[PDB]
DNA sequence: CGAGGAACTCCACTTAGGATGCGTCAT
DNA sequence: ATGACGCATCCTTGAGGTGTGGAGTTCCTCG
């Protein structure tokens, strides 16, 4: 799932900066890193909202937290109202 | 490790942009995004106590500095004065001289244009600081640095996440809530 | 110029060093923009994670950094291809790792009857 | 504070996977 | 042999894609 991936990538950055400021290197690299820690946090709430929204394998925009709900097919118009049902046939009709 | 914001709040719709503080979208973008500093803090009490500390202080200093440059413009009246000389005796050709006046002038016309930027932005060290005033943005960074070396171990002034929330550790909401009000009231259209 | 400027950041000063770092920051995201851009996997814009950490490798090399007067921007190169090395080592071996929504809900079945 | 007026945010929404840096630590 | 380690090769730069339509609104720059 791209939310696996999002939660990845954040992940790594928050280490990468953690170990990096472990030792207090120069201040602009750790400014940068903490602005791109920001906007990485951004796109996973909302990958569209703010900025060209992250890909993944193809150009296709990947899943963020506030996609997965709102929308059409999100949660609310496709999966509480209406659930698919057992015993719930179908056929061809004809007259009799 | 370092601070963030949430996204539907600050930065989401125009509706709720925050307006904790009465700023502009443009104005969170550059102080979280990473464009210029804020002022989180500020200390008027002892600035005015201290004000005739302050401004004797500054008369010294720029005393000091307008000693420095008379110095330099001395320095200046030697150097014109010993090439003025020795051009004189030379006498190689008919234009050294005024090309010497012409280099010599455009060194004078130089420092006196970087003394006339060092009390500039001195004067803007002084409308800076009394105006001090938190919610504010400075987009330059070394007139900061200069600012906050000069009145060192005064207030507090950065970027950071959490620098809004050391911010909203401290802002009150009542006061300024009676002043909108009376705003509110006593006011003209779209500022109620 | 930039050597005198590596040299007192070796030496110790904490604002040489600033500015080194400083000044290869966007040399660092450019030329991981323009290699890393094509490669395969979901790294065009992970381009950035390996620039400043170029910088991190940077900071692991100036304390003993005898430099023999070599300019420094083969050195970026070099470990930003190193990285990008890295990447795809990290990737390319057993590259089961997939990011596909649209046939995953439906293709996996449930274990509870 | 009163203008144009142009961004920003909502809503209508249907298959197999392009490598290295080279060397080697360790299993 | 992989997925790990420990570095670390003197001339330097993307890539395409981006063809509605609807009114809401709110800031923001100019009277």
């Amino acid at each position: 799932s791209d939310l696996n991936d999002l939660y990845r990538r954040v992940i790594n950055r928050n280490n990468r900066l953690k170990r990096l400021l472990d030792l207090g290197a120069p201040e602009i690299i750790v400014n940068n890193e903490k602005r791109m820690l920001q906007e990485a946090v951004d796109a996973l709430f909302d990958n569209g909202r703010r900025g060209r929204p992250v890909t993944g394998p193809g150009n296709r925009p990947l899943k963020s937290l506030s996609d997965m709900l709102k929308g059409k097919q999100g949660r609310f118009r496709q999966n509480l109202l209406g659930k698919r049902v057992d015993y719930s046939a179908r056929s061809v009709i004809v007259v009799g | 490790a370092a601070p963030v914001t949430h996204i539907w709040y600050f930065k989401g719709v125009p509706s709720r942009l925050g307006y904790l503080l009465d700023l502009a979208p443009k104005d969170l973008e550059k102080v979280i995004y990473f464009a210029a500093y804020m002022i989180t803090f500020v200390d008027e009490e002892r600035r005015t106590r201290d004000l005739p500390s302050l401004e004797a202080h500054v008369s010294v200093e720029r005393q000091q500095i307008e000693q420095r440059r008379d110095s330099d413009l001395e320095a200046r009246a030697k150097k014109l004065e010993t090439d003025l000389a020795e051009l004189e005796a030379e006498g190689a050709k008919a234009d050294v001289r005024r090309k010497v006046r012409e280099g010599a002038e455009r060194e004078m016309k130089q420092l006196r244009d970087r003394a006339q930027r060092e009390i500039d932005r001195l004067d803007e060290v002084w409308n800076r600081f009394k105006n001090l005033k938190v919610q504010d943005l400075e987009g330059d960074e070394l007139l900061y640095r200069e600012l906050r070396d000069r009145f060192g171990t005064y207030f507090d002034g950065s970027m950071g996440a959490a620098a809004l929330q050391k911010r909203l550790e401290s802002f009150d909401l009542d006061e300024e809530a009676e002043r909108l009000r009376e705003i509110i009231r006593t006011g003209k259209g779209q500022k109620k | 110029t930039v050597g005198g400027l590596v040299h007192r950041a070796v030496d110790g000063d904490e604002q040489a060093t600033h500015d080194l770092l400083a000044h290869v920051h966007p040399l660092a995201l450019r030329y991981c923009r323009t290699r890393l851009s094509r490669l395969p996997g979901d790294a065009r814009h992970f381009v950035e994670d390996l620039a400043q950490e170029v910088c991190v490798a940077v900071l692991l090399a100036l304390p003993r950094y005898k430099d023999t007067g070599r300019p420094f921007e083969a050195f970026v190169f070099a470990i930003a291809a190193h990285k990008v090395a890295d990447l795809q080592r990290a990737a390319m071996r057993h590259p089961g790792s997939t990011a596909v929504p649209s046939d995953e809900m439906p293709e996996r079945p449930d274990d509870s009857l």
